[PDB]
């Protein structure tokens, strides 16, 4: 019967398809590893796929996956147990160390570029002629931490130019330096910007950017990781 | 509460974005449309530009001819009365030829001929639009994934209105143009074939349709959950994995014991969606040509 | 057991109940208190299903079916063998689903990500619960819920739909369907757009988000953008499910006839109800 052949054939196709999809999805993070970093004995039934190579634009080179992997950064964590499957506890300040929900990844230390080779993310003052088009303009507002103290003031918005979107607020601290606060982690109110993730004491600790008019992928990760990290790690002073 | 990233808190605007050039014939591109602040709370504010070109003109003209052919039939069925037109709008139907006309293009205008004409226009509308999804990708040096995926929807559409009717030997099998009548046709199609719930290709199609909503809810919520680390910037996460993509993967690995990559989730996405109409088309194509009655077939598998 | 990048995230904390009591992993899977709760509810549920299968006299997964209490029981208890098992399994399923969501919440907390995923999963749970709990309660009997069986749940969809004629005419069902269809279209288009950019013509550089915006504007004159598409996928799939639940909760509680009749309200508006011609005159 022809419908029978069709349905039996489709299920064979589907097994094939799932195999292809699962392997494609092992281009990153594999082989699996014991908690001490050695290759795990059990890798499961799907093999790693044949490598593929991405040609990155703007002469930024190439990426081949899968390939040799390492963290390229130290991890201030220690085992809490002899057997596997238990948590690794921070050996220092998890926020400063960039571990747990404060983790960051060693991305390129160059800014993301747009389709024409220009920096994707720019302070609005440098982005011609961008402006706030709707909603409360946060520039000039005091920035409040979860402890309800003022940590600084908003001096600009960093905008994703190709997507025309607010990506960070630039906040000026008491000492006249600035930090970037992720737009996803701030609440713009009528008389203030409120940051739930950080108490005022924690803003100085936000990682700084190397040049004041651009931000690199590495720096975004460190900044984002750190701010998110405060939801778990600044919970002593919160009290939201 | 804090920010949930469903709606933006602050919109910013700059010069209209006229887009990448590559091999695009820029003379065929319109200018920007207006900016929609309302849209801008959720997605992008900018409308346009659009690429036109010859294929697009053919496609839009053909598509309008399809629409107007149906609409004039409706005006006719309404006795040219605008009040009747509005009252009975969902009840009007442009129906295919009766079975006795078979595949004949000699069906009377008011008895299936106009359906054939409307159908000719739809056929070229859709196939020229397909050409378009291919050429627009090509002009930009892009892969042809869009045109490939569209082909799966076109397969179901083709099976319903063209392939199945030809294999059955009459246009009367095809779907009529009307709001309610297309529903009645769907109901009736299942009744006449012994209930589509016994068609294993209809059950697959459903698994994939439900699966599509499951997977887009998952992916969409995941990306928004890690948007605080730039997770929506997916192309750069592919080229240079970040903590967004890592936390995304680990949420799922810890939840259900496996996970995707930033690129690979988009392969799960595209296949989940295309499989809806791939399986559906097969299920419909086999109905009446090979299997009269799905209940009966299920009792046998023969 | 660990992805190459994973160890830095496997820190303590994030739990909602029990402190560090269950703060550990089994292979890839995180446990947590709600991991243990999921196991308890699911194991109990499956054991009761197995019991039900014994009382039904079958092990065939195509045949096993667990039915809610007959309508005569109304909203009270029923003998285990006559609907009471369905009632306990329903509590276990709910407990298991809610536990699974709360486990996801613990996982979100440890990873420091937003709560969007369990929030979305909760729409699925609320739709399940519309069918087995809210709707039956509003209608006055457990027996209006669907039965737990692979083929019998389909009997139930068919019989319930046809109780109201062609169920296609339920207007909230129309909207749900439009959301389902549109969700699938957007899913196909999102997966395809990203992939077309990441995997360009042979030998070319990866395209950028700007090329994605450009392709779609060239095609349809608009691009919702990267954040927008992920917001949209979520709205479409959750709206689908919201309207599914809506379409059922109103059926047999405020609407009782053939849904096709509901549309008469528009046809019978007094300014055109009696004009001759067209379909309805
Ligand atoms: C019924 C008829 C219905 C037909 C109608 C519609 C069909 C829709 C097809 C779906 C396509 C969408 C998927 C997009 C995609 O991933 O592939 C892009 C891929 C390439 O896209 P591109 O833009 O040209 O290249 C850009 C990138 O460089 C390259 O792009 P890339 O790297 O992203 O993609 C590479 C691609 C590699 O390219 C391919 O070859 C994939 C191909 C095409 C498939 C056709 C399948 C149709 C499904 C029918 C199901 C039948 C069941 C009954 O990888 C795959 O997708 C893999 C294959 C999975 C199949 C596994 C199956 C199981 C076999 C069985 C096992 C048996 C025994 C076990 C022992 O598309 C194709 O190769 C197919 C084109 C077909 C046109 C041929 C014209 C002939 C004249
Ligand atoms: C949604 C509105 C209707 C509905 C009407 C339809 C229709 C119509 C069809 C199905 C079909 C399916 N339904 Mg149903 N079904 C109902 C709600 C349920 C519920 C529930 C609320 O708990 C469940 C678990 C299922 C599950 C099932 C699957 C057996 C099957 C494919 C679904 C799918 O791929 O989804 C998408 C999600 C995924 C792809 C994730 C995979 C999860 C699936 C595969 C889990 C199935 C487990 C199942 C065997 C139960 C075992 C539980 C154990 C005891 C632990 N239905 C309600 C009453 N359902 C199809 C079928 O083929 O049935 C024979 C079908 O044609
Ligand atoms: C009484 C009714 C019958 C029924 C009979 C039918 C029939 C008949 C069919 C389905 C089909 C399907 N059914 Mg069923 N179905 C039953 C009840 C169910 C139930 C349920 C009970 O909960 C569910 C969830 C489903 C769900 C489904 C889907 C999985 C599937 C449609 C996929 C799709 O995306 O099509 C939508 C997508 C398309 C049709 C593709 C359109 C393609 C393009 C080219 C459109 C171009 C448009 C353009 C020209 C106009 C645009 C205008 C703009 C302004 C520009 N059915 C009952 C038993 N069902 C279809 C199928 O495949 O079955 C196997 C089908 O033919
Ligand atoms: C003859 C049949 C009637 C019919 C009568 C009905 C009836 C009756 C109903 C629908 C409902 C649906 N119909 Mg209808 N409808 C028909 C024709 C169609 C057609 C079509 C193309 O013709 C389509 C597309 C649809 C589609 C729709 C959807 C809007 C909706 C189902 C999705 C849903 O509720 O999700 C909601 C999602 C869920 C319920 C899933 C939740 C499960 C979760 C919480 C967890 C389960 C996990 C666990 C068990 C898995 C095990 C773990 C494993 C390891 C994997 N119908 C015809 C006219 N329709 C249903 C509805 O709206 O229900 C609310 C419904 O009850
Ligand atoms: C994998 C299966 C899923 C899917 C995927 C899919 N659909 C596709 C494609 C893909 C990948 C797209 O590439 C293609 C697309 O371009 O999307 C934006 C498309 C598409 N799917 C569409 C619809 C659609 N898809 C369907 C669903 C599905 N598509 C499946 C669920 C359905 C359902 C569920 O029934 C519908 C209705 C279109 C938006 C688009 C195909 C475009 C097309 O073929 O157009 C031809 C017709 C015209 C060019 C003009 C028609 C005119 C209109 C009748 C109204 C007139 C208004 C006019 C537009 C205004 C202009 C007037 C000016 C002169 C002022
Ligand atoms: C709201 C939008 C869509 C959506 C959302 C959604 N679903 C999701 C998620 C979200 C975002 C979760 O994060 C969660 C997940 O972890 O996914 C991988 C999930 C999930 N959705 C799932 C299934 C599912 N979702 C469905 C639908 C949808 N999911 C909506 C369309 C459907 C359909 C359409 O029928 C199915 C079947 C699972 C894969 C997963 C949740 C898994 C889970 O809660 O597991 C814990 C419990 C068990 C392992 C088993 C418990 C067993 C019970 C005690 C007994 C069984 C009784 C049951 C009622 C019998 C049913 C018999 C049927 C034949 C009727
Ligand atoms: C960009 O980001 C993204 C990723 O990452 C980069 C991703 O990964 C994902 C995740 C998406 C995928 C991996 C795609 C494939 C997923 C689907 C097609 C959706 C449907 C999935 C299934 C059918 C599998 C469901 C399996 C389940 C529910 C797990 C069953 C496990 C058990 C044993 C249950 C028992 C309870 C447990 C596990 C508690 C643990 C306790 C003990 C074992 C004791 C998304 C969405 C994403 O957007
Ligand atoms: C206000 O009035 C005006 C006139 C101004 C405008 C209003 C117009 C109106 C009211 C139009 C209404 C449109 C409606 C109701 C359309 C509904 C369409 C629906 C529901 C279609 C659903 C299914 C359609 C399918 C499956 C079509 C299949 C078509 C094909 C596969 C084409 C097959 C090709 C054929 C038969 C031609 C044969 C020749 C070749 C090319 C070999
Ligand atoms: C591949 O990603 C996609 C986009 O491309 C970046 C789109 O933008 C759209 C279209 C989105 C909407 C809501 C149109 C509504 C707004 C208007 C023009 C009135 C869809 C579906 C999509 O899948
Ligand atoms: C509906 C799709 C079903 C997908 C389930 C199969 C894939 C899960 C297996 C992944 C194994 C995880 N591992 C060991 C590779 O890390
Ligand atoms: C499927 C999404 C539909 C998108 C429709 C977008 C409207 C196109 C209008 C853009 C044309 C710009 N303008 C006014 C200069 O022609
Ligand atoms: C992207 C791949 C995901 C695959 C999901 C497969 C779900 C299987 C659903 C069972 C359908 C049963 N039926 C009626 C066709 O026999
Ligand atoms: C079609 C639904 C079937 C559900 C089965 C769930 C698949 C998840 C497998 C991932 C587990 C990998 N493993 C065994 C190494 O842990
Ligand atoms: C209460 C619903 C019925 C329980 C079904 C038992 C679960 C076994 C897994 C599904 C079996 C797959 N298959 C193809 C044999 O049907
Ligand atoms: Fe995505």
């Amino acid at each position: 019967d022809l419908a029978s052949l069709a349905i039996y054939s489709f299920w064979i196709f589907l097994a094939g398809l799932i195999y292809y999809l699962q392997t494609e999805n092992m281009r990153e993070g594999y082989p699996l590893e014991n908690e001490d970093g050695t290759p795990a004995a059990n890798q499961g039934p799907f093999p790693l796929p044949k490598p593929k190579t991405f040609i990155l634009p703007h002469g930024r080179g190439t990426l081949t996956v899968p390939g040799p992997e390492s963290e390229d950064r130290p991890i201030a964590l220690a085992r809490t147990a002899v057997s596997e499957g238990f948590p690794h506890a921070p050996t220092g300040d998890p926020m400063k160390d960039g571990v747990g929900p404060a983790s960051w990844v060693a991305r390129r230390d160059l800014p993301e570029l747009d389709g024409h080779g220009h920096n994707k993310i720019k302070p609005m003052k440098a982005a011609a002629g961008f402006h706030v088009s709707a909603g409360k303009n946060p520039i000039g507002l005091p920035v409040r931490g979860c402890d309800l103290e003022i940590a600084g003031k908003v001096v600009d918005i960093w905008v994703d130019i190709p997507e025309q979107m607010a990506r960070f607020l630039e906040v000026e601290l008491k000492d006249g330096s600035t930090r970037l606060l992720p737009m996803q982690m701030v609440k713009v109110q009528s008389n203030r910007v409120h940051v739930n993730a950080l108490s005022s004491d924690l803003f100085a600790g936000i990682p700084t950017i190397k040049s004041p008019t651009e931000v690199t992928l590495l720096e975004e990760d460190k900044i984002c990781g750190y701010v998110a990290g405060g939801l778990m790690y600044a919970a002593p002073k919160r009290k939201s | 509460a804090e920010y949930q990233n469903i709606f933006s808190q602050v919109q910013v605007r700059g010069p209209a974005d006229l887009g990448m050039t590559e091999d695009v014939n820029l003379a065929n591109r319109s200018g920007v449309g207006p900016f929609s602040t309302l849209l801008g709370w959720f997605g992008n504010a900018q409308l346009g530009p659009i690429y036109l070109g010859s294929l697009g003109v053919l496609s839009l003209f053909s598509g309008l001819m399809w629409f107007f052919t149906i609409g004039i039939w409706f005006w006719y069925q309404a006795g040219w009365n605008p009040a009747v037109f509005l009252r009975d709008l969902f009840f009007f139907s442009l129906e295919p030829p009766a079975p006795e006309y078979g595949l004949s293009f000699a069906a009377p205008l008011k008895e299936g001929g106009l359906w054939l004409i409307a159908s000719f226009f739809m056929f070229v509308a859709v196939w020229s639009w397909w050409g378009r999804t291919y050429l627009r990708a090509q002009a930009l040096g892009m892969g042809k994934h869009t045109a490939w995926a569209f082909l799966s929807a076109i397969w179901l559409w083709m099976v319903l209105g063209f392939i199945r009717p030809i294999l059955m030997g009459s246009w009367s099998e095809a779907v009529p143009y009307g709001i309610f009548s297309h529903l009645d046709w769907t109901n009736n199609f299942s009744l006449v074939h012994g209930n589509l719930f016994y068609n294993p290709f209809h059950g697959l199609s459903i698994a994939f349709l439900y699966g599509s909503a499951l997977l887009f809810a998952m992916h969409g919520a995941t990306i928004l959950a890690v948007s605080r680390f730039g997770g929506e910037r997916e192309l750069e996460q592919i080229a240079d994995r970040g903590t967004a993509a890592e936390r995304a993967a680990l949420f799922w690995r810890w939840t259900m014991g496996f996970n995707a990559t930033m690129e690979g989730i988009h392969r799960w996405a595209i296949w989940m969606a295309v499989l809806v109409t791939l399986t559906g088309g097969i299920g419909i194509l086999l109905s009446g040509t090979v299997v009269d009655n799905w209940y009966v077939w299920g009792q046998n598998h023969g | 057991a660990l992805l190459s990048f994973e160890r830095k995230y496997r820190v303590p904390g994030g739990t909602l109940v029990g402190g560090n009591l269950f703060d550990f992993w089994v292979g890839p899977f995180y446990v947590g208190f709600f991991g243990v709760a999921t196991f308890f509810f699911a194991a109990l549920g499956i054991i009761l299903i197995a019991w039900s299968a014994v009382l039904q006299g079958t092990w065939n997964p195509q045949l096993i079916s667990v039915y809610p209490p007959a309508l005569e029981y109304g909203l009270g208890g029923a003998p285990l063998a006559k609907g009471g098992l369905w009632q306990i399994i329903t509590i276990c399923a709910t407990g298991a689903f809610v536990s699974w969501a709360l486990r996801e919440v613990e996982i979100c907390r440890k990873l420091g990500i937003g709560y969007h995923i369990p929030f979305a999963f909760a729409f699925a749970i609320l739709a399940y619960l519309t069918l087995v709990l809210f709707r039956p309660v509003m209608m006055g009997a457990w027996g209006y819920a669907f039965p737990y069986g692979i083929w019998t749940h389909l009997d139930w969809v068919s019989n319930t739909g046809y109780t109201y004629g062609n169920f296609h005419y339920n207007p909230a069902h129309m909207i749900a369907i439009s959301f389902f269809f549109t969700n699938a279209l957007a899913l196909a288009l999102h997966g395809a757009l990203v992939l077309s950019a990441a995997n360009p013509e042979k030998g070319k550089e990866m395209r950028t988000p700007d090329h994605e915006d450009t392709f779609f504007r060239d095609l349809v004159g608009y691009s919702i953008g990267t954040l927008g598409i992920h917001r949209l996928g979520l709205l479409l799939s959750l709206s689908a499910v919201f309207f599914s639940a809506l379409c059922m909760i109103i059926t047999g509680t405020i609407w009782f006839d053939q849904w096709v009749d509901w549309w008469q309200w528009w046809v019978k508006l007094p300014w055109w109800a009696n004009i001759p011609g067209g379909i309805n005159g």
